[PDB]
RNA sequence: UGUACAACGGGGUAUUGUAAGCAGUAGAGUAGCGUUACGAUCUGCUGAGAUUAAGCCUUUGUUGUCUGAUUUGU
RNA sequence: GAAUGUUACCGCAAUAGUAAUUGAACUUAGUACGAGAGGAACAGUUCAUUCGGAUAAUUGGUUUUUGCGGCUGUCUGAUCAGGCAUUGCCGCGAAGCUACCAUCCGCUGGAUUAUGGCUGAACGCCUCUAAGUCAGAAUCCAUGCUAGAACGCGGUGAUUUC
RNA sequence: GUGAACAGCCUCUAGUUGAUAGAAUAAUGUAGAUAAGGGAAGUCGGCAAAAUAGAUCCGUAACUUCGGGAUAAGGAUUGGC
């Protein structure tokens, strides 16, 4: 379930297939992230790899700093607009899809995250929880 | 990964199975048997309360009907030559 | 369910909420910040000509003036009049945190309300003078 | 960890969190706290001196009952006459 | 030549043929292994599937992310009134398998189980077992001889029971009759148990208890004739493909000059016999309990029946079994509940279930209230109430 | 485990029911039904939709301020568990609900007084304004009574 | 010829969103002489009114129905 | 689906098919090992990938329920109540169907391969092999699952008054 | 009548009510629709659908044979009383 993730992950509804564009919620200068791959994705004919909340993806920066663009970096999904079920008994969703730029060990490039962060992602990644100001 | 038919996993499963899982199964079986006996006793008590207001050789053939039917069947099989064991 | 409502009120095409706009209009500092915006190349009109009530950018001051002389803007202004209807109102209607709802209502009636009205009046006269 | 290892081990031992409760009575540690009652949450009704508050409510209710909070003929008309009027109006509407 | 990209085949070849089941009551193909040391016990039970609802469970599972937390789970309700013991069958072992040697019936049978022997009950003279009942006279010779034969020769003992379908809300009056294997002491002990239990009822809590894993055996819901796309899960062909897109494009391109049995074809979907295993019993509810839908956390005096009743079924007025998840079959279908064939070695088989809440909102719509009293309390006074 | 109130219509939201939406300012919006959720997405006004508790309270259809309505509020300062306090709370909740129902009934009766007077005046005016149909009614009743007599 | 069956009716359970009719002093104004006339709309009677098995649950009510044809033997 | 007296209920199982798969996590443990840098596994536990079989409590989708409400144009003198617009259009919408867009479930006995052995000749040494024999792979045959020979079978009930 | 309009839709005069029918509502079709999240990852190829659309006002680039391009583009609005 990825390197740097703390523990196991239970299944979440998949919202972001390959080719999706999500907002960047950190302060590293990127404006949006373009998903090109999903870490830990399965193998099945014709099936697109898809990401969910708390998943690590490989993303290129489409809008942002010119020095920041034209390279592939790991990212962690912190918000999705597709509704998913919490085991406490409610389906819930956010307004947008959003992620943060991280390293293969799961450490944030930026120093803070703007906007709410999903509880699943915050509990899975200790550095996201350290940099998060709003957790749900 | 180790398959469902993996020998060492099955051996470890048997070692675990002989212990607490079998003990819990035995305790549940004893409780269920006690409840079944209680249910039979309660039905007996209700039947007694209802009646308060109101008040070996196994050889040979089973019966004559069975004797007649089986003898006719064997005679028919012999006549039509459709027997499995007898020429 | 139908296509018109689906493609207007998709989650990715959502607009700013009325209680957020009311909070923006309540304080004079927020109104000043929204009137004096930094130049953004990604916004219509370089981030200028922003209607606070409708939370909408215009490409030009003449477009902002035509928007102000319209029924859609009047509809939003009429919507932004009374209590903002937060979750406390629904809780009080169900019978939950009634005293908190009453305190919020009297605070809106006494302090937040007239200040927001005066800020709206100053914004209206500023827009009329500059446009 | 010694208790866990002697009982079940890691991932098998089920610790009782209520053993550390500092209550008035130790018999209350293994008590199930109710949460729902007839569509209401118990926790937002739970409060000390709720007995005194309910007593004040009961006094107010008795005052209302004494005041009379919970408790066919018109000017120039009798009961039979108004029944006849109602019956004829129902006939006319039908 | 070889296929360029590997992919698993569509469908399971072990569930063939996908034909309609022979009977609406699914057959029990295997019973648990008999242990002669254990006391006498039934190996299965009969119920009627009523519907599904929702629970909240306080989870105690060490090592889990949801340890010491609440989870919302779906459960299935099976109406299980007591069954009636009406017969016993003895089975001997032969080089050709198990063979039934003889069957002994009880003296008195009810009309519920007599209707199982008739296609036209209202026109019949109702003569079934009327001469068999005469063999119980003058000390029951014949009956005793057949019981002695079962004691002497049988290696397997099964008890014939029938459902009390009059206690359910079902419109059907004909009862269901089935064989349940007896696992317990010696053959003589099994025969004595069956004889003493003739014309007696067995309740579901004298077969199962809470926190036990059971198996559900039933015929699935029928769907009629179906195309390959939904029968086997094949991919749809592109838009406006000639002769249809809900097909397999090429059913054969290779030498055998036949259609292979392993190629997806259109046909019957549903109404198949299925046996699913390891369903945990969440509650064994008693029908005479006024609050069998209440928990220690939820103090509302209510039964298991939702507002308006179960859709297409009705109320639950008897004992019931609440198991988690889903089981094959649809509402009001007869189901067989079987004991586990092995000693399960998972911790979920040893977990103790504590329920915090049981959903009783209406299943006939977006139900918002658990009780009619709650609905009246929320809405207030209506025009017709004054 | 908790019963929530719908953001749109104040109906109870039981576990596993409805849907929640989280905004950018960490505000949760719970809806008991897809109906309320879609109304919120369309940005309709629950104080303008008549089937909502917000509208009913605003318009005075049911009582909104009472002593029995001040016993429920969010408790942000917990108290230590006490068995007798729990029992007292469990009895008090039933008593409070019974009293609140009595007062709601009284409020509705006070709101609906005068309907009998209005209906009687309408019936009297109709009877005064329709003389010919009353004559037809009298003829029909007299013929029926004659038929019963003979 | 009955915990009989059916067609209606009743009660629940749901869906929508406040029926027709009447009234008001609420209604931007305008016209004639404070009043009257017109007036989108608003408010009250009114969670009203309508629908609810056709594959929902239930039923002390009303009205009826219970019958023809074919074949089968060791 | 005819036929072997008729009719009904409960069963047996020849044969045919067969199904599960992979990764990660806690603990073992910063332990064995190691100047260091680094760093395992068995036993005990928890999730997930792919596949398969179901299921509709909840969420989402779907609407001729033409169920409720609304809109444009026209028509029935107006109100009311309605017609038509090739399902007129818009919002909600039960029931049903359905989704890795929802939820649940998917095992355990014998015999073996490579290989490691025991006893032991051939060959007065020796040798796992010659006779004999112990273990051992996701393998094989079974257990379990699906169908049930329409010319395989058993047990049991009733068997006609013109 | 609506409407710029011999457009589309509804109606009066006049004229038709013709085209084998009945019962059910499986698969596959022919014709027509809707769909969460993503948005061409599909495909040889955005094929097909979707999106745009009337009218009023603001505004409108390169190039040019100076006539055009042009409804360029891009914006604000529309009911009733
Ligand atoms: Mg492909
Ligand atoms: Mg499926
Ligand atoms: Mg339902
Ligand atoms: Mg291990
Ligand atoms: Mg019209
Ligand atoms: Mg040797
Ligand atoms: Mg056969
Ligand atoms: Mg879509
Ligand atoms: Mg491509
Ligand atoms: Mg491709
Ligand atoms: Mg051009
Ligand atoms: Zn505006
Ligand atoms: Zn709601």
């Amino acid at each position: 379930s990825g390197n740097g993730a703390q523990g196991t992950k239970f299944r979440i509804s998949l919202g972001l297939p390959v080719g999706a564009i999500m907002n960047c919620a950190d302060n590293s200068g990127a404006r949006n992230l373009y998903i090109i791959a999903v870490k830990g994705s399965g193998s099945r004919l014709n099936r697109l790899p898809a990401a969910s909340l708390g998943d690590m993806v490989m993303a290129t920066v489409k809008k942002g700093k010119p020095e920041l663009r034209k390279k592939v970096m790991p990212a962690i999904v912190v918000r999705q607009a597709k509704s998913w079920r919490r085991r406490d008994g409610v389906f819930l969703y956010f307004e947008d899809n959003a992620g943060v730029i991280a390293n293969p060990k799961g450490e944030m490039k930026g120093s803070a995250i703007t906007g709410p962060v999903g509880k699943e992602c915050a509990d899975l990644w200790p550095r996201v929880a350290s940099n998060s100001g709003v957790v749900v | 990964a180790k398959s469902l038919r993996a020998s060492s996993h099955l051996n470890a499963k048997s070692v675990k199975r002989r212990g607490v899982f079998q003990k819990a199964v035995d305790a549940r079986e004893q409780r269920i048997s006690d409840k079944l006996k209680e249910d039979l006793l309660k039905q007996k008590l209700e039947d007694l309360k209802k009646k308060e207001e109101q008040g070996i050789s196994t050889s040979g053939w089973r019966d004559g009907r069975h004797h007649t039917y089986k003898k006719a069947k064997l005679m028919k099989q012999s006549k039509k030559k459709t027997s499995f064991t007898r020429f | 369910m139908g296509r018109y409502s689906v493609k207007r009120y998709k989650t990715k095409r959502r607009t700013r909420d009325l209680d957020l706009i009311y909070n923006d209009l309540s304080t004079k500092e927020s109104v000043q910040k929204l009137l004096n915006q930094p130049l953004d190349e990604t916004k219509p009109g370089l981030g200028q000509h922003y209607c606070i009530h409708c939370a909408k950018y215009m490409e030009t001051a003449i477009a902002l003036k035509t928007h102000l002389k319209g029924k859609v803007h009047k509809r939003r202004v009429k919507e932004l009049r009374g209590v903002p209807y937060t979750q406390e109102v629904s809780d009080a209607a169900a019978g939950y945190n009634l005293n908190k709802f009453l305190n919020r209502v009297q605070e809106i009636t006494q302090s937040v309300g007239p200040e927001k009205e005066s800020n709206e009046a100053l914004l209206k006269e500023h827009l009329d003078s500059t446009l | 960890r010694d208790i866990e290892a002697e009982n079940g081990g890691a991932g098998v031992f089920n610790v009782n969190l209520k053993d550390k409760y500092l209550l008035e009575d130790d018999e209350w540690k293994n008590d199930i706290m109710p949460e729902i009652l007839d569509g209401k949450n118990v926790y937002d009704f739970l409060d000390p001196e709720i007995a005194a508050k309910l007593q004040a409510l009961e006094e107010e209710e008795e005052k209302l009952e004494n005041e009379g909070f919970y408790n066919e003929i018109y000017d120039g008309f009798e009961a039979s006459e108004v029944d006849d009027i109602k019956e004829k109006a129902a006939w006319i509407r039908n | 030549s070889h296929r360029k990209y590997e992919a698993p085949r569509h469908g399971h070849l072990g569930f063939l043929p996908r034909k309609r089941a022979a009977s609406i009551r699914a057959r029990v193909k295997a019973f648990p292994k008999d242990d002669r040391s254990k006391p006498v016990a039934l190996t299965s039970f009969l119920g009627y599937k009523a519907g599904m609802t929702t629970i909240v469970r306080d989870l105690d599972r060490p090592g889990s992310k949801f340890h010491k937390r609440e989870v919302v789970e779906a459960v299935t309700v099976v109406d299980t009134p007591p069954v009636v013991v009406v017969g016993v069958v003895g089975y001997v072992e032969t080089p050709r398998g198990l063979r039934s040697l003889t069957t002994v019936w009880a003296e008195h049978l009810s009309d519920e189980v007599k209707r199982r022997f008739y296609k036209n009950w209202y026109k019949s003279k109702k003569k079934a077992f009327t001469k068999y009942s005469a063999k119980y006279a003058q000390d029951g010779a014949g009956i005793e001889r057949e019981l002695a034969r079962i004691k002497k020769y049988a290696s397997v003992v099964r008890v014939l029971v029938h459902t009390q379908i009059r206690k359910t809300p079902l419109a059907q009056k004909k009862a269901h009759l089935a064989e349940i294997q007896l696992n317990g002491g010696s053959i003589s002990e099994k025969v004595d148990w069956a004889r003493e239990h003739f014309e007696k009822t067995v309740a579901v809590d004298s077969v199962f208890e809470q926190n036990e894993m059971i198996d559900a055996i039933a015929v699935t819901k029928g769907h009629g004739f179906e195309g390959v796309t939904h029968r086997w899960g094949t991919k749809k062909l592109p838009r406006k493909t000639h002769r249809g897109l809900r097909k397999v494009a090429c059913i054969g391109a290779w030498h055998p000059a036949h259609v292979m049995w392993s190629v997806a074809r259109a046909g019957q979907r549903g109404y198949h016999s299925r046996t699913s295993i390891n369903h945990k019993i969440y509650r064994v509810g008693k029908g005479d309990d006024e609050a069998n839908g209440a928990t220690s956390f939820d103090r509302t005096k209510k039964t298991i029946t939702p507002m308006g009743g179960f859709v297409h079924y009705g109320e639950i007025k008897n004992d019931f079994i609440m198991v988690k998840g889903c089981i094959p079959g649809n509402r009001k279908r007869i189901v067989t509940l079987r004991k586990s064939l092995y000693t399960n070695t998972s911790r979920k088989a040893l977990e103790e279930v504590s329920l915090k809440w049981i959903d009783t909102a209406s299943k006939f719509g977006k139900g918002r209230f658990q009780t009619p009293a709650e609905k009246h309390a929320f809405m207030g006074t209506l025009k017709k109430d004054l | 485990m908790r019963i929530y109130q719908c953001h749109f219509c104040s109906s109870p939201c039981y576990p596993g029911h409805g849907i929640m939406f989280v905004r950018n300012d960490a505000k949760e919006f719970r809806f008991c039904r897809s109906k309320c959720h879609k109304a919120f997405k369309q940005r309709r006004n629950p104080r303008k939709l008549k089937w909502t508790k917000a509208f009913r309270k605003a318009a005075g259809k049911e009582l909104a301020v009472d002593s029995t309505l001040t016993f429920a509020q969010r408790r942000n300062v917990p108290v230590r568990y006490n068995r007798e306090l729990v029992a007292t709370t469990l009895k008090a909740m039933a008593r409070i609900e019974e009293i609140r129902q009595k007062r709601e009934r009284a409020f509705y009766k006070n709101r609906m007084r005068g309907n009998k007077e209005k209906d009687f005046l309408r019936d009297k005016k109709l009877v005064e304004s329709n003389p010919e149909l009353l004559r037809i009614r009298e003829v029909e009743i007299a013929r029926k009574l004659a038929k019963e007599q003979e």
